[PDB]
């Protein structure tokens, strides 16, 4: 057993964000709306199903109807983006189960475009005849992963690895995917241009053999 | 107020054993359960269950069954949890549940340790950094990393203050087995790719930053 709650919101700032928590066993157990800021612990936002702990600003509200619980948050801040989740018990009372989690987040990172810069290969992988160039994105909104390294060339799907869209510093996020090619396939191709996709761009770095 | 302790990050083999220790202190010790959950990276969190501060009886969840085994010590003051035939997918952080909030009732689980990490990894590094020509541009499009690099939480960067500054820190890809920590500081300037400082790399077996040689040359 299992509550369901959407994965995901995308809410403009200035407008109410409502997350849906749904069970059968609901209308006979308390929730616990829990807030979990990217990389720290979870902390109560809601508790009761209708009041707050103290420190809790106004903005969050929680309400119960049927076999559904609503958390509103009216005038969503820029801080507000989180992870929430509901917290219940199931039929037998004795088992403590969380929801799935809605990824709140305000309308959005600094767009920009794609960048792409091929490292050089190392001395050490040209002796061990596994020359490579990796291309790291330095920032951008909502980057997408895509790698395509075309060294001489199509796309290879060995010639570059997918990676996580990290958080970037500056209000971004930084993309670095690692891509490793052998060294007589650089040597074959003319140049090592690899072209890494992020942020709804590409961008292709170039490199001489 | 209540202050809540978990142990250092372990990472073991799959099939091993695993031990970490939840501290609690500084609330009323007649009956305060502490809850244990389990969260994967990017997932939902999951409840392993909940353990006596000092009653004793204990519950574990109806998924996880027999490598389950929550053992607290009363005059410890400290709650030890044994989980036997360690899996892939039990790579994840471990949290702790306690309570502090003042308008009375349990099953609000109000603080939360620093959790303890668990991920199963070897351990590599890599030498040069890069030997290429010096760019037009201000900007290092080579610096100190270490390539292919399985030891977890690797932290490739220069030895000295230099190239620090600037640097995006690389993600972890690990498409193969090895976890090829890239660990990727790039010293963002031309005159710094020509002359860069050698390249630390710490990785998983020495926690220290053992000093070793990563240079542009630009």
């Amino acid at each position: 057993y299992e509550l369901t709650q959407p994965p995901s919101v995308s809410v403009s700032p200035g407008q109410t964000a409502r997350i849906t928590c749904s069970g059968d066993a609901l209308p006979k157990q308390y929730v616990y709306w829990y807030q979990q800021k990217p990389g720290q612990a979870p902390v109560l936002v809601i508790y009761k199903d209708s009041e707050r702990p103290s420190g809790i600003p106004e903005r969050f509200s929680g309400s119960s109807s049927g076999t559904t619980v609503t958390l509103t948050i009216s005038g969503v801040q820029a801080e507000d983006d989180a992870d929430y989740y509901c917290q219940a018990a199931d039929s037998s009372n004795t088992e403590y189960v969380f929801g799935t989690g809605t990824k709140v987040t305000v309308l959005q990172p600094k767009a920009n475009p794609t960048v792409t810069l091929f490292p050089p290969s190392s001395e050490e992988l040209q002796a061990n005849k596994a020359t490579l160039v990796c291309l790291i994105s330095d920032f951008y909104p909502g980057a997408v992963t895509v790698a395509w390294k075309a060294d001489g060339s199509p796309v290879k799907a060995g010639v570059e690895t997918t990676k996580p869209s990290k958080q970037s510093n500056n209000k971004y996020a930084a993309s670095s995917y690692l891509s490793l090619t052998p060294e007589q396939w650089k040597s074959h191709r003319s140049y090592s241009c690899q072209v890494t996709h992020e942020g709804s761009t590409v961008e292709k770095t170039v490199a001489p053999t | 107020q209540v202050q809540l302790v978990q142990s250092g990050a372990e990472v073991k083999k799959p099939g091993a054993s695993v031990k970490v220790s939840c501290k609690s202190s500084g609330y009323t010790f007649t009956n305060y359960i502490i809850h244990w959950v389990r969260q994967a990276p990017g997932q939902r969190l999951e409840w392993m269950g909940w353990i006596n501060a000092g009653n004793g009886n204990t519950k574990y969840s109806q998924k996880f069954q027999g490598r389950i085994s929550v053992t607290r010590d009363t005059s410890a003051s400290a709650a030890y949890m044994e989980l036997s035939s360690l899996k892939s997918e039990d790579t994840a952080l471990y949290y702790c549940a306690t309570l502090q909030m003042d308008y009375g009732g349990n099953g609000d689980l109000d603080y939360w340790g620093q959790g303890t990490l668990v991920t199963v990894s070897s351990a590599s590094t890599k030498g040069p950094s890069v030997f290429p020509l010096a760019p037009s541009s201000k900007s290092t499009s080579g610096g100190t990393a270490a390539l292919g690099c399985l030891v977890k939480d690797y932290f490739p960067e220069p030895v000295t203050v230099s190239w620090n500054s600037g640097a995006l820190t690389s993600g972890v890809h690990t498409f193969p087995a090895v976890l090829q920590s890239s660990g990727l500081y790039s010293l963002s300037s031309v005159v710094t790719v020509p002359s860069s400082s050698l390249g630390t790399q710490t990785y998983i077996c020495n926690v220290n930053h053992k000093p070793s040689n990563t240079k542009v040359d630009k």
